[PDB]
């Protein structure tokens, strides 16, 4: 069997810093959102792609 | 509720537990008055009443007991209370009566 | 009632200004269906064939 | 040949008032005019106290 | 409300259709402008701060342009008809507790692992009928669901009488049996509810449920006392709140994204839709292809949301205008 | 509302052969037509089986 | 209390007594002198002859 | 299955174990959900209910247990669960509940 995935992304996300107006959060395998202190949004696409 | 039951209560507690509680943390301590504690006793009793398969023995339950009197050589003491339930899959139901209620 | 209120702890604040907290939640989802349509775009009734 | 019900369900075969017979117990109405005979066996179903003996005619 | 995009989306409100670029006096007014050669299309909309022109649509790079009514966006509220299964008994049992359990998913949290159960109990008596049972069940259900202390409007309970199977009568925590006089009640309907909406903060969401019955002892055997049959929905949730969250989002592409981030030092956007109106939509999907090496398609879409008046006027005219201007053949609503 | 009889005499309420029941046993007969009824209750009087329920007439 | 089964091993309503007439001779009798109602309520009994 | 029965199960597991397993190898662990464990308990209960030639006393099973409290001195707790069965000739179906189900 075989599988494939992808994710498109603009380039201005290169070093995009997030203004933590509401807590930014990570989904988890369990099914729970955990809040993270990171300000760079590609830290948050790496997690979701994996 | 207009009518209290152990089915009502044990379903609520279990549905909530299967959703939110691990099997090892389903001990639910309940606060209420002593009129509710009697109502818990009455409901736990009829449920156990329908437990026709088992024969409940005064030896293990000691519902009726022997006390020392002078009116007789074999004097008896009758009385019990149901103060706790234990539903399936880890659910324990205990009571903590406060006078505030 | 006094013992009841003493069952709880206290948290010292520094103002009488409204305070707000962050509420984390859950992630895993199912998406509800709105409708189904035939190959011709016609709607799928419940008393309908495969 | 074997027993008809577990003794738990047989310990609840009682002799009393039809108004105090709930379920999980069967009622026996002894006969007065006759000493050993019985009148009816009764079991509540939906608040009503019905008989388990089928009526028999000529 | 955050949504998915095909690299961009835009929205323009057609509050009135004009015929020239010289008649765009009031805000919301709009006209479709296209060459007589019919090579490009664009819209001149009157903004509150003046006038604008949408991006230009090359009519030979048009993917799909379809008009959507409002009935197709009004969420249809799920009903559940509830009755007594005549198999166990067509009437209540005179000593059994008839408990009903409404299991809720997508309660406060986002997931299905966000479960939530409300109940309704009726201990039945001897002379009880089905009508009386349904009545008391509805009261028990309302006092737990249609109350004034629950943070959320979970459901809407109703009662139907065989005399008028079309008329449903509500039941709230305040309703009392004296207000329910009919002796012919045959079912209990349980709808969803429009949840609270907040422009740009709280999207239009719902909380579905399944009426799960509990067992009764009818003849010394555990048997369910009812059945939850789904029926044709009757009530709807109009699209005004959806279009306003779409505008709130689509006016952050051609405008300010710091909608309120830093409160005194903001740019206040003046949104043009009324969340209390029903709009009928038109979405044109198209792209931009460049020259020799730049063949990749930059796909785009723009939405036009006009108002509805039962009949789909205010869009059939808009459609006719775009059709005569660009030659496109768009279907009317 | 006492039990109609003790358990040592209720234990001997059995279901099966009419030939194999002693004088110490009560015989039940589940009605075959209906699913939850009884058709007769019998115990041996003088080696013969006789119904405990009184016979009804009009 | 049809829910329960009152057994002689606990109640001793039929005790065993030494005798001359048999090897397993029995003594029968019992009396309820007390009640134990819910929530601490206990009912004892102190017979007085003046009554 | 529409209606789970332990009769059908014990037959199948025995017949299988006979033709394929030694008497010292007929242990069957079942992986299921909490609601299945309850279905299993319900059926094992309906089963022993048919063991009319036996009498299940609470002295040995402890279905009703004596717990100390302050509302009473003869205070009781009630509750049991069937988790296992044992058909003839080495068959012993044991249970295992998984959250994945």
């Amino acid at each position: 069997t075989t599988i494939r995935i992808q994710h498109k992304v603009a380039g201005n996300k290169l070093n995009k810093k997030l203004a933590m107006g509401i807590p930014m959060v990570r989904n988890l395998e369990s099914g729970k959102q955990v809040k993270d202190t990171a300000n760079m949004w590609m830290h948050y696409v790496d997690w979701e792609v994996e | 509720y207009n009518t209290f039951s152990l089915k009502l209560l044990e379903d609520a507690l279990y549905e909530l537990s299967a959703s939110k509680l691990a099997m090892d943390d389903r001990l639910f301590v309940i606060k209420t008055g002593e009129r509710g504690a009697i109502q818990f006793h009455k409901e736990v009793l009829k449920t156990v009443s329908g437990w026709t398969t088992f024969v409940l023995d005064n030896n293990s339950t000691r519902v009726v007991e022997k006390v020392q009197s002078r009116l007789h050589s074999n004097a008896l003491s009758a009385g019990f209370q149901f103060v706790e339930y234990k539903a399936p899959n880890g659910v324990r139901v205990r009571l903590d009566v406060d006078p505030f209620y | 009632l006094d013992t009841f209120l003493n069952s709880f702890p206290t948290r010292e604040f520094e103002d009488d200004n409204e305070y707000y907290w962050d509420v984390i939640g859950s992630s895993r989802r199912n998406i509800p269906l709105v409708e189904a349509r035939d190959e011709n775009g016609v709607v799928v009734a419940a008393n309908a064939a495969n | 040949m074997k027993r008809v019900l577990n003794l738990g369900n047989l310990s609840r075969i009682v002799e009393g008032d039809p108004n105090e017979i709930t379920d999980d117990e069967i009622l026996v109405i002894k006969d007065k005019i006759i000493e050993g005979k019985i009148i009816d066996i009764q079991k509540r179903v939906d608040g009503k106290l019905v008989s388990l003996i089928t009526e028999k005619y000529t | 409300m955050v949504i998915s995009i095909n690299q961009v989306r835009q929205l323009y409100v057609a509050k009135a259709l004009k015929a020239n670029t010289a008649a765009l006096t009031t805000a919301g007014d709009i006209v479709p402008k296209a060459d007589t050669a019919k090579t490009t299309l664009y819209f001149q909309s009157m903004s509150p701060a003046g006038i604008v022109a949408s991006d230009k649509i090359n009519l030979k790079h048009v993917l799909y342009a379809k008009a959507t009514p409002s009935e197709a966006l009004a969420h249809k509220l799920v009903r559940y008809s509830v009755t007594l299964d005549a198999d166990v008994s067509a009437t209540p049992v005179a000593g059994q507790n008839y408990i009903l359990r409404l299991a809720f998913r997508q309660y406060i949290g986002l997931s299905e692992e966000d479960q939530y159960f409300k109940y309704g109990e009726v201990i039945a008596r001897s002379g009880m009928t089905a009508s009386d049972f349904y009545k008391k069940m509805a009261i028990s259900l309302a006092k737990n669901l249609e109350n004034k202390t629950e943070s959320t409007p979970l459901v809407n309970i109703y009662l139907i009488s065989a005399a008028a199977a079309s008329t449903d009568v509500p039941v709230t925590s305040a309703t009392k049996e004296s207000d329910l006089t009919a002796t012919d009640y045959n079912q209990i309907i349980i709808e969803e509810t429009e949840q609270p909406w907040v422009l740009g903060m709280m999207p239009q969401a719902f909380i579905p449920f399944t009426p799960q019955f509990l067992t009764i002892t009818v003849d010394g055997e555990d048997r369910l006392w009812g059945v939850a049959t789904v029926v044709t929905p009757t009530k709807t949730v109009p699209d005004g709140h959806l279009i306003a969250d779409l505008e709130y989002f689509c006016m952050g592409a051609r405008g300010d994204i710091y909608r309120g981030m830093g409160y005194p030092n903001i740019i206040k956007t003046t949104y043009l839709v009324d969340p209390g109106a029903v709009y009928d939509v038109l979405d044109i999907h198209y792209f931009y292809t460049g020259s020799n090496e730049s063949v990749q398609k930059s796909e785009k879409t723009i939405t036009l949301v006009a108002v509805d008046d039962g009949s789909h006027t205010a869009m059939n005219a808009l459609i006719g205008a775009i059709n005569t201007a660009s030659g496109l053949t768009i279907a009317t609503l």
